Parts: C-alpha cells; sequence; structure tokens
C-alpha cells in the first residue's frame, strides 16, 4: 500500500454470497480503501478486518461492475467481483457492502463510479 | 483400510490402530479427520474395553495406549461393579504392573510423562472403585515401594496428589455424599503414614523432579489436612528456607505457603502466632537474597517475560496478599518486626507498578482490604503513610473510564479511602500530574483522559471550601491547557475532559449558579460542535448535571427573570438544531428530568405542554394530511419523522413517568389510529411483496411505529399511579388497536413487543381487567404457542416475552385460566412443559416458576371439582416431566427449581392435601392412599427408564425423597446422589440413608 | 513455525463461533454442537513473521465428546471458554481446567468470558478470580461484537515465540489482476446477482 494514494476511506462490513447455504456470511469489518497505484494509476479496492488487520477485499474496481441496492438496506451495494485475492488465489465472489448510514453507502456509488472512470482511461 | 478396527467379528489389528492414531495426531485435513471418526467410534464401542490389555502389551504408540486407558476409564467409571473379583483383580494388577515398567524404566519415565500421568490416574479410578475396603494394603505397599526406585517414589507422589484431588477437590459433583465421606475418611485414617513419606523425602531427598513432585502433592494436602502436620513438624521451616531458595521448588513452594497462610489456626497461641511470623519472616528473606531485593524494578522484570518470572510474581502477589489480609496485625504492633511489614507492603508497592490488568485487580483487592482497614482501625493509618503515599501516585496513574464499571469502582473506593487519609497528598499529586500535561513532559490523550477519571472520582472526599479551591484551580489550569494545545482533535479532548470533571462534581455546581449556567450554555454551543464525540459528550455532560442538579433548573435563581428550564425550552429549537434524533431524545429526557422536579400541577402540565410543542405541532401536521389522504404515510421520510416523534415522546415518558399522562393524553386517540393505519399497510405489503418485504427499510420503519408505540404505552403504565385512568381511558382503545392486529398477522409480522406491553398491563392492572386479561389470552396464546413449539430455536423474543406474560397472568388473575376451555387448558399445561425442556434460563426459569405458581392456584381452591380434576389430569404429568429434565443431563441450570417443583408435588401427596384417588379404579385395591400409588407409580416410572438400578436402589432413593419433602437442602442432596448413581451399574442403595 | 493449541468449555459457550470468525471473518448465529473436535489451521502475521496455530476446537457436550482428554496431548497452548450469560459454564471452568494440565502440564492458557455483547451479565467481573492462582491469563470475550477478539491469540503467540513485544501486523498487499467477462457465464451472474439482491442482509440494526 506504500505505492498508492489513498483516494476514499469509509468504515463498512463486507458480505459473500453463500449459493450453497442460500445466505450472506460477513467476510470482515474495518476501512474500506480506495487505493490508486502510482505507477499504473489503477484504482482497487483494498479492505482490512479490525484487530487482525487480515485482508477481507483486494480487488480491482472494473469499469464493467455494477452497484445494486439489496432489499434488505438502504446503506448497502450488492456486485459481482470476477477476481478477488484477499485469500490468495483469484476468486469471482457475489459481494454485498454495508456502511454507518446512507450518506456513506451513497458516497460510497459516488467515488466508485471515480474509480471506475479513471480505470477506464 | 482403516476402518478395519471397528471390526469386530475379527481380531484387532494393533498396527492398523497405530497407523489411524498417527495419522489422527500426525497427519493432516481429509485423512485426520477420517481418522478422527474411526477412532471415536472403536473407543465407544462397548466391548473395546476387552481389548485393552492386548493393546497395552502390543502398541508402539504411547498414544493409541493413552486411548487404550481412556476405553478403560469408561468401563471402571460406569460398568466396574459387573466385572467378576477375579477380572477386577486382573485388571488392576496389570495397570500398576504397567506403572512400575514404565518407572523401571529410565528412558520411558523421561520420554513418556503423558502415558504414565493417564496410567496414574486409571490407578485412582481403580481406587475410588476397590479402595479401602477391597485393597486394604494399598498404601502401604505404595509407601513400601517407594524405598525401591527414586522413578515410582516420585510417581508414588503423582498417584496420592491424584488420589488427594479426587477425593476432596472433585468429589462434590462425581459421588454420593456417603461415597466422598467414605473416601475422605479412608485417606484421613491413613494420611499419618502419608506424611511421614512426604516429610522424609523433602528432609533427605535429593532429586529435583521428586522433591517437586512431593510438594505438588502437599499443596493438595493442604486443602484438608489438619494445621498440627504443619506447625508441629519442621516442614514450615523447610518450605521457607531450603525450598524458596532452589528456583525448582520455588513456585511450588510458593503456592504451598499460600495454603499454609489459609489453614484454620488456633487464635490465643503465642507459639503459633511466632511460627505464623517466622515463615512469613524466611520466605520475604530468601526472596530479597536470592530472587529480587525490595528495590528492584518489578514492571521491568515482568513486561520482559524472561522463564517463569511472571508467574512467579503473579504467585509473589497471591503469597503476600493472602497471608497480609490475614496476619499483618500480627506484625502492626511489634516494633522489631516494622521493617518486614513495610518490605512485604513495598514488594506490593512494586507488583502493583507491573502492566498486567488481571494482577493489577488482585493487588487492588488488598490493597481495597488495606485501606478500609486504615479508614476505620485506630492508630493504623500511621505505619503506612509511606506506602499510601506511593498507592496514591500508582492509582491515580491506573485510573480507568467509569465504563469500566468493577475496575473504576474499585479504583474509586481505594482513591476516596486514600483521599480521606491525606487530602494534602492526593491534590498535590493530582495538581503536579496536571503540570506534567500543561509543560509537555507526560501530555497525551490517554494521559489527561486518566488524570481527569482520578479527579472526578475522588468528588465528596474534600471539605466543602478545599473541593471548592481544588475545583477552581484544576478547571483553571484544564482552561489554559485547551488554550496552548493547537488543533481541534487536541482541544476536543481537553474540552472533554473538563466537562468531565465538572459532571462529577455537582455539590461545586449548586453552589456556584453563575458557573453552572456558563457550563449549561457551553455545553448548548458544543451541541452545534460537528467534530465526533463533542456532541455526545455534551448531551451526555447535560443530563448528567440536570441528574445531580435538576432543583437549580426549576426554581427562580436570584438575578435570574425565571426558573432556568423555561430558557431552555423558550431555545430548544435553536439548540436542538444540529443534533442527531438519538441526541434531541437525550436532551428531551434531561428536560423531563427537570420538569418532574416542579410539584405544582399547573406549572408542571405547562413546561410539559411547551417542552411538547414542537414533536406535538410535527405530529399535528401529520395527522391533518394523513387523514386527509392516506397515503403520504408511504413516504419513507414522514415514516421517519413520526418514529422519531414517539421516540421524543418515550424519552419524555421514561423521566416523567406518572407525570407524563397529560401528553400521553394528547396523542392516545390519533397515536392508536396511526397503530391501526400502519397495520394494514404491514399486512398488505407483506401479501403484495412476500415474507421478505418483513426485511425491507420501508416496513422495518412501519414495525419501528408500531414498537415504539407500544414502548410509550409500557413505559407509561410501568409508573402510572392513577390506575383507575389506566383502565377507564387507555387499555380498552389498547387492547382493541392490538390484540386483534397480532392475532392476524402471519407469524413474521407479528411484534414480541405486544406480548411485552401486555405484561406491564396484566401485571399493574391485571386485576381490574378480569375480562381484558382472558381477551389478550385468546388473542396471543394459542397462535404464540405455535410459533415456538415446533423447536426451541425460531422466534426467540416471543419464546421468552410470552413465558414472561403466562407467568404474569398465573400470578395476578389466575381466573383467565379457569376460564380456559378443556382443551386450551391441556395446551397451557402442555406450554409449562415445554418452558422445562429449553436450556434457555429466561424461559427454563420461567416455566418453572409458573408450574411451583399453578400449584398453589390449585391448592388454594380448596377441595373442589377443577382441583381434583386438575391432579387427576396433570399431577402425574408434572411429577414426570419435572423428573425427565431433573434425569436427562440436560437441564442442569434448573436444578434448585425442579427440586423445589419435585418437592412441592411430593409433599402434597405426603400431607395427604389432595382429596381424590390419583389413580383409574380397579388399578390397585380400591382403599390405598395416594402415597402408596404414587410410591408404585415412581418406582415404576424409574424403573423403566433406569433399568440398569436394583429394585433396592430405586426403593431407597424414593423412601428418603419422601422422608426429605419438607427440607429442600436435604432433599437435593438425595437428587444429586441419584443423578450420580443412574450413571454408573451397582450403586450402594444404603447411599440414601447419608445424615 | 506451528503451534497446536487446544480449545475447551461448556457447549454452546461459543468455541467454534470465535474459531470461525477468526477463519473466514463470518459470524455463524446458529448452534451446530462439534462433533468430538473440529481441527482447522489459523495463521497470524507478525513483526516476528507468520506464526501458525493448529487449532483443535473440542466439544463441549459430554454426548459428543469424542476423545476428550485423548485430544490434549501434545498440545503447546489452551484457550478454556465460558459464557458470561451463563453461570453453570463457570462453575465448570476449573473442571476443563482440571481434565486440560493433567495432560498438558506446562503450557500458556487463556480463560475466554465470551458474549460480554449481551447485556444482562451473569458471569459478574467479581466473580471471576479463578485464573489467578492458576496463573491463567483472562480475557473478556465477544465473537460477536468482536471485543478483544485477537487479544487471546496475541498472547499466546508471545509466550511461544517468548517475544513480549511481538505485535500483529497488515500482511502486505499483492496488486489484484484486471478481469474481463466471459461472455458465456454472462447470463449464470444474473441469475446469481438476482438470487444475492432479493436475500436480505443479516442484522440491519447493527452499526455496520
Ligand atoms: N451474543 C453472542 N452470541 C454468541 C457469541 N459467540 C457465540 N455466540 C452464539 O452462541 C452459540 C454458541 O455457538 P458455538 O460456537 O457452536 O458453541 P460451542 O462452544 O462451539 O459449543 P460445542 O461445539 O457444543 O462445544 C451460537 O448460536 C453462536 O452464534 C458472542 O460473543 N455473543
Ligand atoms: C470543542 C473544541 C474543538 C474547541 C473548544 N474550544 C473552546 C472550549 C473550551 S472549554 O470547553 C471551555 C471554555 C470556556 C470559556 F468559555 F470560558 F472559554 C468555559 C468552559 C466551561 F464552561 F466549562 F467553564 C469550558
Ligand atoms: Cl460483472
Ligand atoms: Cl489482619
Ligand atoms: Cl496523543
Ligand atoms: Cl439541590
Ligand atoms: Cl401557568
Ligand atoms: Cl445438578
Ligand atoms: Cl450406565
Ligand atoms: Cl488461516
Ligand atoms: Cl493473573
Ligand atoms: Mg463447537
Amino acid at each position: 500500500e506504500e505505492d498508492e494514494e489513498v483516494l476514499y476511506k469509509v468504515r463498512a462490513k463486507l458480505f459473500r454470497f453463500d449459493a450453497d447455504a442460500k445466505e450472506w456470511k460477513e467476510r470482515g469489518t474495518g476501512d474500506c480503501k480506495f487505493l490508486k497505484n502510482k505507477k499504473t494509476n489503477k484504482v482497487r479496492i483494498l479492505m482490512r478486518r479490525d484487530k487482525t488487520l487480515k485482508i477481507c477485499a483486494n480487488h480491482i474496481i472494473a469499469p464493467e461492475y455494477t452497484l445494486k441496492p439489496n432489499v434488505g438496506s438502504d446503506r448497502s451495494w450488492v456486485y459481482a467481483c470476477t477476481a478477488d485475492i484477499a485469500e490468495g488465489e483469484a476468486e469471482a465472489f457475489t459481494f454485498a457492502i454495508r456502511f454507518g448510514s446512507k450518506e456513506n453507502a451513497d458516497k460510497f456509488k459516488e467515488e466508485f463510479e471515480k474509480a471506475q472512470e479513471i480505470n477506464k482511461k | 483400510s482403516m476402518e478395519g478396527i471397528l471390526d469386530f467379528s475379527n481380531d484387532l489389528d494393533i498396527a492398523l490402530l497405530d497407523q489411524v492414531v498417527s495419522t489422527f495426531y500426525q497427519g493432516e485435513g481429509v485423512q485426520q479427520k477420517q481418522a478422527q471418526e474411526i477412532l471415536t467410534k472403536f473407543q465407544d464401542n462397548p466391548d473395546a474395553w476387552e481389548k485393552v490389555d492386548q493393546i497395552l502389551q502390543f502398541s508402539t504408540n504411547p498414544q493409541s495406549k493413552f486411548i487404550a486407558l481412556s476405553i478403560l476409564d469408561k468401563l471402571i467409571t460406569r460398568k466396574w461393579k459387573l466385572l467378576p473379583n477375579d477380572h477386577r483383580i486382573g485388571i488392576r494388577n496389570f495397570v500398576v504392573g504397567m506403572i512400575i515398567s514404565m518407572c523401571q524404566d529410565d528412558e520411558v519415565f523421561k520420554t513418556q510423562k503423558n502415558l504414565i500421568n493417564k496410567s496414574d490416574l486409571t490407578l485412582v479410578q481403580i481406587l475410588k472403585q476397590e479402595w479401602p475396603q477391597n485393597w486394604p494394603e494399598f498404601i502401604p505397599e505404595l509407601i513400601g515401594s517407594s524405598s525401591s526406585s527414586v522413578n515410582v517414589c516420585e510417581n508414588n507422589m503423582i498417584v496420592l496428589k491424584l488420589l488427594s484431588e479426587e477425593v476432596f477437590d472433585f468429589s462434590a459433583e462425581q459421588m454420593t455424599q456417603a461415597k466422598a465421606l467414605h473416601l475422605k475418611n479412608s485417606m484421613s485414617k491413613e494420611f499419618e503414614q502419608i506424611f511421614k513419606l512426604c516429610f522424609q523425602v523433602l528432609e533427605q531427598g535429593s532429586s529435583s523432579s521428586l522433591i517437586v513432585a512431593t510438594l505438588e502433592s502437599l499443596l493438595r494436602y493442604l486443602h484438608w489436612i489438619p494445621y498440627r502436620y504443619i506447625y508441629e513438624t519442621n516442614i514450615l521451616e523447610l518450605l521457607s528456607t531450603k525450598f524458596m531458595t532452589s528456583p525448582d521448588t520455588r513456585a511450588i513452594t510458593l503456592k504451598c505457603l499460600t495454603e499454609v497462610s489459609n489453614l484454620k489456626i488456633p487464635q490465643d497461641n503465642d507459639l503459633i502466632k511466632r511460627q505464623t511470623v517466622l515463615f512469613f519472616q524466611n520466605t520475604l528473606q530468601q526472596i530479597a537474597t536470592s530472587v529480587m531485593p525490595v528495590t528492584a524494578d518489578l514492571k521491568a522484570t515482568y513486561a520482559n517475560a524472561n522463564g517463569n518470572d511472571q508467574s512467579f510474581l503473579q504467585d509473589l502477589a497471591m503469597f503476600l496478599t493472602t497471608y497480609l489480609a490475614r496476619n499483618r496485625a500480627l506484625l502492626e504492633s511489634d516494633e522489631s518486626l516494622r521493617e518486614l511489614l513495610l518490605n512485604a507492603h513495598q514488594y506490593l508497592i512494586q507488583l502493583s507498578k507491573i502492566e498486567e490488568r488481571e494482577l493489577f485487580k488482585t493487588t487492588l483487592d488488598y490493597w481495597h482490604n488495606l485501606v478500609a482497614d486504615l479508614f476505620y482501625e485506630p492508630l493504623k493509618k500511621h505505619i503506612y503513610e509511606e506506602i499510601c503515599s506511593q498507592l496514591r501516585l500508582v492509582i491515580i496513574e491506573n485510573m480507568v473510564r467509569p465504563e469500566e464499571i468493577q475496575l473504576y469502582k474499585s479504583e474509586r473506593e481505594v482513591l476516596v479511602y486514600l483521599t480521606h487519609l491525606n487530602v494534602i497528598d492526593t491534590e498535590e499529586i493530582m495538581i503536579s500530574k496536571l503540570a506534567r500535561q500543561i509543560d509537555g513532559s507526560e501530555w497525551s490523550w490517554h494521559n489527561i483522559n486518566t488524570l481527569s477519571w482520578a479527579i472526578g472520582s475522588i468528588s465528596g472526599t474534600m471539605s466543602e471550601d478545599t473541593e471548592k479551591r481544588f475545583v477552581v484551580t484544576v478547571i483553571k489550569d484544564l482552561l489554559g491547557l485547551t488554550e496552548q494545545k493547537r488543533g481541534k482533535d487536541n482541544k476536543a479532548v481537553v474540552a472533554r475532559d473538563i466537562m468531565y470533571v465538572v459532571g462529577e462534581y455537582p455539590r461545586f455546581l449548586k453552589a456556584h449558579w453563575n458557573f453552572l449556567r456558563t457550563v449549561i450554555l457551553k455545553l448548548f454551543e458544543f451541541m452545534h460542535e460537528t467534530h465526533e464525540g463533542v456532541q455526545d459528550m455534551a448531551c451526555d455532560t447535560f443530563i448528567k448535571i440536570v441528574q445531580k442538579c435538576k432543583y437549580h433548573f426549576v426554581i427562580q435563581q436570584p438575578r435570574e427573570s425565571e426558573p432556568f428550564i423555561q430558557t431552555i425550552i423558550r431555545d430548544i429549537q435553536k439548540t436542538t438544531a444540529d443534533l442527531q434524533p438519538q441526541q434531541v431524545h437525550t436532551f428531551y429526557k434531561a428536560c423531563g428530568i427537570i420538569i418532574s422536579e416542579e410539584r405544582s400541577v399547573a406549572e408542571r402540565n405547562r413546561l410539559l405542554s411547551d417542552l411538547m410543542q414542537l414533536p406535538n405541532m410535527a405530529w399535528d401536521t401529520i395527522v391533518e394530511q394523513s387523514t386527509a389522504n392516506p397515503t403520504l404515510l408511504l413516504d419513507s421520510e414522514t415514516v421517519k419523522i413520526i418514529a422519531n416523534i414517539i421516540k421524543t415522546n418515550v424519552a419524555v415518558c421514561t423521566s416523567m413517568g406518572a407525570d407524563f399522562y397529560p401528553q400521553l393524553g394528547h396523542i392516545y386517540y390519533n397515536m392508536l389510529q396511526l397503530y391501526r393505519a400502519v397495520s394494514s399497510m404491514i399486512s398488505t405489503q407483506v401479501a403484495a411483496e412476500g415474507l421478505i418485504a418483513t426485511k425491507t427499510p420501508k416496513v422495518r420503519g412501519l414495525r419501528t411505529i408500531k414498537k415504539e408505540i407500544l414502548k410509550l404505552v409500557e413505559t407509561y403504565i410501568s409508573k402510572a399511579r392513577n390506575l383507575d385512568d389506566v383502565v377507564k381511558v387507555l387499555v380498552e382503545p389498547l387492547l382493541n388497536a392490538v390484540l386483534e392486529d397480532y392475532m392476524n398477522n402471519v407469524p413474521d409480522a407479528r411484534d414480541a413487543e405486544v406480548l411485552n406491553c401486555m405484561t406491564t398491563v396484566v401485571e399493574k392492572v391485571g386485576h381490574m381487567i378480569p375480562q381484558g386479561v382472558i381477551l389478550i389470552l385468546q388473542s396471543v396464546f394459542e397462535c404464540t404457542l405455535d410459533m415456538i413449539n415446533k423447536d426451541f430455536t425460531e422466534y426467540p423474543e416471543h419464546r421468552v416475552e410470552f413465558y414472561k406474560l403466562l407467568k404474569v397472568i398465573n400470578e395476578k388473575s389466575f381466573a383467565a385460566f379457569l376460564e380456559l376451555p378443556p382443551a386450551a387448558f391441556k395446551l397451557f399445561v402442555d406450554a409449562i412443559c415445554w418452558a422445562f425442556k429449553h436450556n434457555n434460563r429466561d424461559v427454563e426459569v420461567n416455566g418453572l416458576q409458573i408450574a411451583l405458581d399453578l400449584v398453589k392456584n390449585i391448592e388454594r381452591m380448596g377441595n373442589v371439582p377443577f382441583a381434583n380434576e386438575f391432579h387427576k389430569n396433570y399431577f402425574f404429568i408434572f411429577v414426570s416431566e419435572t423428573f425427565f429434565v431433573l434425569t436427562d443431563s440436560d437441564h442442569k441450570s434448573g436444578f434448585s427449581k425442579q427440586a423445589l417443583l419435585l418437592m412441592k408435588l411430593i409433599s402434597l401427596v405426603y400431607d395427604n392435601k389432595i382429596s381424590v384417588p390419583l389413580y383409574q379404579e380397579a388399578e390397585v385395591p380400591q382403599g390405598t392412599s395416594n402415597q402408596v400409588y404414587l410410591s408404585q407409580y415412581l418406582a415404576n416410572m424409574l424403573s423403566n427408564a433406569f433399568p440398569h438400578l436394583t429394585s433396592e436402589q430405586i426403593a431407597s432413593f424414593l423412601s428418603a425423597l419422601t422422608k426429605q419433602c419438607k427440607d429442600l437442602v436435604v432433599f437435593k442432596g438425595t437428587l444429586r446422589d441419584f443423578l450420580v448413581q443412574i450413571k454408573e451399574v451397582g450403586g450402594d442403595p444404603t447411599d440414601y440413608l447419608f445424615a | 513455525v506451528q503451534f497446536k493449541l487446544v480449545l475447551v468449555g461448556d457447549g454452546g459457550t461459543g468455541k467454534t463461533t470465535f474459531v470461525k470468525r477468526h477463519l473466514t471473518g463470518e459470524f455463524e448465529k446458529k448452534y451446530v454442537a462439534t462433533l468430538g473436535v473440529e481441527v482447522h489451521p489459523l495463521v497470524f502475521h507478525t513483526n516476528r513473521g507468520p506464526i501458525k496455530f493448529n487449532v483443535w476446537d473440542t466439544a463441549g457436550l459430554e454426548k459428543f465428546g469424542g476423545l476428550r482428554d485423548g485430544y490434549y496431548i501434545q498440545a503447546q497452548c489452551a484457550i478454556i471458554m465460558f459464557d458470561v450469560t451463563s453461570r453453570v459454564t463457570y462453575k465448570n471452568v476449573p473442571n476443563w481446567h482440571r481434565d486440560l494440565v493433567r495432560v498438558c502440564e506446562n503450557i500458556p492458557i487463556v480463560l475466554c468470558g465470551n458474549k460480554v455483547d449481551i447485556k444482562d451479565r451473569k458471569v459478574k467481573a467479581k466473580s471471576i478470580v479463578f485464573h489467578r492462582k492458576k496463573n491463567l491469563q483472562y480475557y473478556d470475550i465477544s465473537a460477536k461484537s468482536n471485543y478483544n477478539f485477537e487479544k487471546p491469540f496475541l498472547w499466546l503467540a508471545r509466550k511461544l515465540i517468548g517475544d513480549p513485544n511481538l505485535e500483529f501486523v497488515a500482511m502486505p498487499a499483492a496488486a489484484p489482476p484486471e478481469v474481463v467477462m466471459d461472455p458465456a457465464l454472462a447470463a449464470q451472474y444474473e441469475h446469481d446477482l438476482e438470487v444475492a439482491q432479493t436475500t436480505a442482509l443479516p442484522d440491519e440494526d447493527d452499526d455496520l
């Protein structure tokens, strides 16, 4: 993270969808960061857990991704991620990310789209 | 292949067993797991014990031999008494033989302590069954075999330690009262000889490992042996000199001397007092000469965590605190023991500086004991002046936030005592610590916070004049610190600490109106400060000061034009403009506290009117437009505004209670109309969208309105003084608005809060609304029972609230249950027994209480058909259900109330308080008493449930239960004895005569 | 650099929930009783390099006890768990400790009072003293709120490495790979996203 600029930082809880168990499973709580690589100007999401600082999200904010509402929440986004490396080997996930408030979720969407436009260049 | 060992039609392949065991302990993932399942099934095979002798002889894997002994332990503890004597002697001999053989091989003795210790514990299980009655020469032969070899002697000390533990430390839950007494008396009768072996080894032994094992056994002996074995032998001298010098023995020796300090000892014996002083002197002299001097930095040593230093310093704290809590008076009057007394306390001051929360609490408990004694005991404080001065600094530097309730309380109490003992010293330390915040030398957020908490903690200890000078000095210094500091972060930390300190000195605020007014107005300024934490601390400080100084807001202060509560209410829109909803609610709550001080009804009602002006006008605007067009509730924004209006009403009702009535009266009719309108929308939304609707922000918001309305009504009725108005004005519209809506919603749309609200209604006015209580039962009983009777997990809040409601209805309006039709009364008994079977302590305990209360309610009716039918239909259902949860091992938490209920049921029959035969005619001779039939019924039920018990065991148990059914503690003893005997075969029936 | 850690304590105290949260980040609300033992590797990144715990999460219920003390053989450290909302679970702590230290005579052990998130606490701070004479570390913890979540493992890591200044550190984060959507699994992703959008997120009343 030393080669990266911090574009946006917000406290969040991240879930991944378990298709087997038909339920949302928490993956981490802590600071969600949008990091711009000084070398490639590519913006990733990097999220670390409170206390342990373990990575629960590490993926490019792909221009192709779309934030959708969750039926249950006015302060969460659901999106498909095709390549997250938090736990090592690149894996596809259905993520949900929830914030402290609607304002935080709206602001996140704003930054996430700004990052998508940077990643398009 | 691995599953080969589960095939008992074959002989066991020990090479295979050793593979399975290795792959379990040393293997990974898939294969570790499947080996695990195979070993479990092997071990649990009830013939597996037959294989143990073979495994112990021919296995090369000490882990296989460990699991073999586990299998043998299951046999020994559960089925031992079914074996012929020759077989029991066979097993005893092959265990002893294996132990001796492993001890006689030096390499095995060194490398296989796991298998040896497990073997020793297996031997102790055999002793619990066989000794002494069927093995009288066990202890003599052990004593004899101890001279044979140092390894056998060392291992014999491990056997004796485990025996002492099993008999004295862990017998209470694991044996009958009779069998525990038998083994305690047996060890007591042979201890003289055990002690002589122990003492000779400590006197003459040279093996460090042998000496340590001997001292480990002594630690266990000290739990029960008479003091004379310690005070009338050289053993005190050895423990407090020789064994404190060697680091190998020092840890265990300190733990022994701690237990020596707890021995029951004669109190009027000067020689014994001198011995108690001497071992303490010897111990502290060995510490100072062999480990560290009194001046040593234990904070530094502990932090460094070299070898066993942390455990040793923990044990030293335990030893000093234990000894001094009991004996420091021995050291206080003799001028020659003064240095010892103060050196021991100086070691404790050094231990108190260690950064280890749990060690700090241990030393703090002791300091609390000391300073409490110096506060009350004459001519003592002067001894400890330098110790107390040091302790003031330690406590102030270690002060925690009041959120840590137990530690803050302990620390405050110690500092308050210390402040009383020397107020000048306390002030000087706190003011000089403040100076080191101001000069930057010790400045940090943690350090100014810590000092603020310490300064706050001693409020009320100083004289009002000294406090006044002190508080002004502190406030001046913190104000200068704030100005000096640069950046919002720094300024906000000190500003929070100023408001914290001021909040803790209400005596000062009450004497200085001008200053109090200034503080409140500054808190209002802070309620516009968006810097994180500032608005919260402003609102928190506001309500705290109001709670303590409310009277000063309700009177007209000299040189003010009106009570300050009027000034607050007149500017409330502006004051609260930038606050979050929960902050607004706290603010309104604080205003309610002040208004409830006004005891003139007209003036109180006007202040309440004026406080509720903004929410009432927002409510009126919504009601006018919500009635003119019912769609506007669709607006998510309007739902949030309504929820916050109701929450504002709850907050003010919380602080005003009974005084809130006129405000509740103003909104009541339209509030219940809103409840019905919101209820329709929820029912409609669930129909249109599915059960998922109940997760949507919209429906959750609508349900918040319903929950907050129920909370407001519950809050008011819980505090109402005029119960006539509650019944005549509030109850009928409430029951009409909430009961049919609850009954007629799908389970996922029912609010548990309805049940909670109805519990308060029945609790407060149930006696006045018999028809209302029947309507409550009719609406909630069967539909709620059907939600919670499929499993123990679904609808957890409904489950808890349901049994709280049934409990209060059974207490206040039992007539409502008399009115149930038989089928519903049956469902009531079913629901109570269902509550019994919960692991959930809230439900379990309410279940058992309802059962006791119901039996008492039936008893009161006397000799009438309903009571006689009740007993004929349900007496044996309650007896058998209660026995089931008592004996199934899955409901241990409910033992006390299970025992109470069973005792009540048995005593009813013992006294002949049931008027009809409990038995069907022709079942027994027609003359037979219920006592005889109950005895027969219980004997048959326990025989069917526990077929391995003898007829004699059951008969002796039931005969004891009958005799003891007016003596709860003894009755419970007999129940616990039965719980032990059902877990094994061949339990002694004479155990139930224990007295 | 791996250490065998044994987790013991009454059924329902939160042993498996605590470990699962540490393994995956998830909070399991359901109580599924452990059968004998579940073994999971758990790695922490420290300023002294990685430390691996081989976590033997054992059954607390007697009927599911399996090998019981057989699980403790060659354990290098231990957590004893109770539930501060259930008094009986604290009453049983000396029984678990007894069975544990008979097999593991000289290992670092943490006593953990779990479920401190629950308002109606039954085992009061002042009652919890068993650790002192037995030289156990004690922590109030919540597997649900993550209160002191890492403390038991940080303490054991310090004791096992013999470095009191050992800290957990942030695993540095590799640049994630750029992707192209596979047009053959476009239709598949539409479905999985529909199912996930219409399944409610848990605990919508929490602060996150
Ligand atoms: N409120 C609360 N619930 C918790 C906490 N930790 C666990 N739980 C819940 O408590 C229950 C206990 O779960 P488990 O972890 O399976 O229990 P266990 O100790 O592994 O039990 P056994 O495997 O039978 O020995 C589950 O329903 C958890 O969701 C906590 O910190 N707070
Ligand atoms: C909240 C911070 C970011 C900025 C606050 N800076 C000013 C606050 C100082 S500080 O809170 C302060 C200042 C005054 C003063 F009005 F006399 F100055 C009075 C008090 C009172 F009321 F407690 F005595 C307190
Ligand atoms: Cl996609
Ligand atoms: Cl004393
Ligand atoms: Cl700082
Ligand atoms: Cl007053
Ligand atoms: Cl008036
Ligand atoms: Cl019991
Ligand atoms: Cl049995
Ligand atoms: Cl891991
Ligand atoms: Cl400790
Ligand atoms: Mg488990």
